[PDB]
């Protein structure tokens, strides 16, 4: 029998490591359908900010215009979502981009030749030969010159090489950055990989002590199997460290004396980040999207 | 051409790691396997994006119609 | 005000006279909620049949079908399921809040 | 086509349902092809066991009453073949259920003794998984193939 | 009502290219004519060789309609055994004079009995519960 109090008693969270970019943690005693939904929303439904429309005024570089617009869209901006609202893609362009929807970035690079003494490196040989993502300038349009003055818009990875130039060439563009979800386009996906794996279970059946444990050590990652004696002979130290390579199954000494299963309700989530949000915060933002995804159906009239 | 901004499979930003990679090979004289692991690429999908890039933009830039010679 | 009557739609061709067996169709959904909602409805001791289904991948439509044993219609069992999935995400949010503050 | 005389011919004379057998030698020309052949050897196998949430999801994944697949307006199911230790259905018992829901209710089931392409030696000692047996619309024996 | 009851002695347990199902050869301990061939889900009910199983074939379990998962307060004939199946009889065969084989199919898991007197109670029914203890 199942309940919500019966789920609250058994559910556990064990947080392995937490960082500004990645976060490993466990979800114990939850179903695969729920944990796949958390993995799903983090890739596909948590919104983020990325450049959507690019307005080239001049581009005399080698890179095509539509190629260079594509590269700007893939640059992860460190804008916090919930500072922006959502655009409305039906009412036309004279009314659509407000200062509360949109963040304007600009790029204005010219390449000139550097007079140098010496087959030489082009940082010492041209001026502004490489264009990086840190050359994107935040232009605080409208009344949000004061709410983005606390922390302005910057790319989360400022050394992304966008274009390369030679003297005479220039790029002058202006990109509007809008809010969107990763199901629409992968540039809005706030996670570098939201994924899980299921906890490996290594069931030893017969005692395989002795030198038949020294070679049972080596069929697993190093921290996985331990040895003491014929007593506490060969046991699982950490069944979380194991990559399921099944290397012990191709030796005939152990094809009867071990199994490889999974612990089916114990998930090991590894959430990374593209940069805009910390990975513990887009797990909260995912578990609340699924909750509101059900409220909006509960609070909705059943039609016809 | 230029280094892909993101990786195709994982989605890690990879475009900031091409000049770092060529200095780990040149200056530090690392092999390609150690150089990719110090850059923090460890999924083999994200490894092959820096490992296997050709960088033809350096060969296109020699044909400049806006400067003499 | 005026609500959104285009989201959830009872397909009346597959809905019984009693209301104990029905079909639904949700726009802009996929396996994400339909598999999580089918799990929670199937923990009702009154649901006899439940399953979601996506007719074609190229349109974003989600059919879920509930058949009860009686004594509760399939609309009553859909909204017990949405309520118990709202409650299930409050438990996960609370355990994950408490355990970040526990580091 | 552009009138009701030509709609009636393309729905009753030239439709794909009346072209099941070819006129060359009376052989069937329509059937499933690559992954569906290699899934019936897995689904109708003897290791295939399904629990109630799995069983009911596979029946509604293929049969929608809203699209008019059922002949009953309510999806009927079967008792499991394992009651006590855990209630489980069998993969042959899913083929039985989908024939129960799409064939008309006021006829008896199908009765058929056929063969597979897969020899009994491939399944181990004493298996009879080469004989295909339908008895009153219930697949009781044998896996399902291209045959 | 109970249609058959005997204590069988397992002689051979054969996996045979399966991961969850074994084929069980069992001769009886009361008579000398009835053998048992049976497929069981050995992940749910593990059987070794030289085991003694109590095989019962019942007609129903002790006015219901259809299968419905149990609750608190149920009372059934399955409450005695460890492994209950439900299948159909599809074939009768007289092996010789004074021997009768009945064949059962439990969703594809087959069973073949043997022996002589069971014209009394085994029939060609679409329904026979089958119950193995210990």
């Amino acid at each position: 029998e199942w309940n919500v109090e019966k789920f609250k008693k058994d559910f556990e969270v064990n947080i392995s490591s937490l960082d500004a970019r990645e976060a490993n943690f466990d979800l114990i005693n939850i179903d695969t359908s729920i944990a796949n939904a958390f993995r799903r929303i983090m890739i596909s439904e948590v919104p983020s900010v990325a450049a959507e429309y690019v307005y080239f005024f001049n581009n005399t570089s080698v890179i095509q215009d539509e190629v260079l617009a594509h590269r700007i869209g893939l640059v992860p901006l460190k804008v916090d979502p919930d500072m922006l609202t959502w655009v409305d893609s039906n009412l036309p362009d004279d009314e659509k981009f407000t200062d509360e929807n949109t963040i304007v970035l600009s790029l204005n690079v010219k390449c000139t030749r550097n007079p140098d003494a010496p087959s030489t490196d082009p940082k010492e040989l041209y001026n502004n030969a490489h264009v990086y993502a840190r050359d994107l300038k935040f232009e605080p349009q409208g009344r949000q010159s004061t709410t983005f003055a606390d922390c302005p818009v910057v790319p989360a990875d400022p050394d992304i090489l966008l274009a390369k130039l030679r003297p005479g060439q220039e790029i002058s563009l202006k990109a509007h950055c809008i809010l969107g979800i990763g199901g629409d386009h992968a540039k809005f996906s706030p996670v570098s990989t939201a994924s899980y794996r299921l906890l490996p279970q290594i069931n030893i059946l017969q005692p395989i002590k002795g030198e038949s444990a020294r070679r049972f050590q080596k069929c697993f990652p190093p921290g996985v199997i331990g040895i003491d004696e014929g007593s506490d002979e060969a046991y699982v130290k950490d069944a979380r460290k194991d990559t399921v390579s099944r290397e012990v199954l191709r030796y005939e000494e152990f094809a009867d004396k071990v199994k490889l299963g999974r612990v089916r309700n114990h998930f090991i989530f590894n959430v990374e980040s593209a940069g805009a949000m910390t990975p513990e915060e887009i797990f909260f933002k995912s578990v609340r999207i699924l909750k509101n995804k059900a409220e909006y159906l509960k609070n909705c009239p059943i039609t016809q | 051409m230029i280094v892909p901004v993101r990786c195709f499979s994982c989605g890690k930003v990879v475009g900031d790691k091409w000049e770092s990679y060529l200095n780990l090979l040149q200056e530090d004289e690392l092999d390609e396997g150690t150089a990719l692991s110090r850059l923090g690429l460890k999924r083999y999908c994200c490894r092959r994006m820096i490992l296997t890039h050709v960088d033809l933009i350096e060969k296109f830039l020699r044909y400049n119609p806006l400067e003499k010679r | 005000e005026e609500p959104d009557r285009e989201k959830i739609k009872l397909l009346t061709q597959a809905t019984s006279e009693d209301g104990t067996s029905a079909s639904f169709q949700i726009v802009e959904e996929d396996h994400t909620l339909g598999n999580a909602l089918r799990y929670v409805i199937m923990k009702n001791p009154d649901v006899e049949f439940c399953g979601y289904s996506i007719p074609h991948p190229s349109e974003n439509l989600l059919n879920i079908r509930i058949q009860t044993y009686g004594e509760t219609t399939a609309v009553d069992a859909l909204q017990k399921g949405l309520k118990d999935l709202m409650d299930l995400c409050d438990v996960v949010e609370s355990k994950f809040t408490e355990k970040i503050k526990s580091m | 086509p552009q009138n009701e005389n030509a709609r009636a011919e393309a729905l009753n004379l030239a439709n794909t349902d009346s072209q099941y057998l070819t006129p060359t030698s009376g052989s069937p020309v329509r059937g499933l092809i690559q992954d569906h052949i290699s899934a019936g050897v897995w689904l109708t196998s003897k290791d295939s066991f399904f629990t109630r949430e799995q069983y009911q999801q596979y029946i509604y994944g293929c049969i929608r009453p809203e699209d008019g697949h059922t002949t009953r307006s309510k999806i009927v199911t079967l008792p499991p073949t394992i009651f006590k230790p855990y209630p489980l259905w069998t993969g042959k018992q899913i083929i039985t259920t989908v024939l129960l829901n799409v064939t008309p209710p006021d006829m008896p089931g199908i009765n058929l003794i056929s063969k597979n392409k897969i020899k009994n030696e491939y399944w181990g000692k004493g298996s009879l998984e080469n004989e295909v047996l339908f008895k009153d619309g219930a697949l009781l024996c044998g896996i399902l193939d291209k045959s | 009502n109970t249609l058959f009851d005997d204590i069988f002695q397992v002689s051979e347990v054969d996996p045979g290219r399966y991961n969850k199902v074994c084929r069980i050869e069992a001769a009886s301990t009361t008579q000398d004519q009835c053998k048992l061939t049976l497929d069981i889900n050995v992940e749910l009910f593990p059987v070794a060789a030289q085991d003694s199983l109590t095989v019962t074939i019942a007609s129903s379990l002790n006015a219901t309609r259809s299968w419905r998962p149990p609750q608190a307060g149920d009372r059934s004939l399955a409450d005695d055994y460890d492994y209950v199946m439900y299948g159909t009889a599809y074939k009768f065969e007289e092996v010789s004079k004074d021997l009768i084989a009945v064949y059962y199919s439990f969703g594809g898991l087959l069973m073949r009995l043997e022996g002589n007197y069971r014209n009394l109670n085994n029939l060609k029914q679409e329904n026979a519960y089958l119950l193995i203890r210990r």
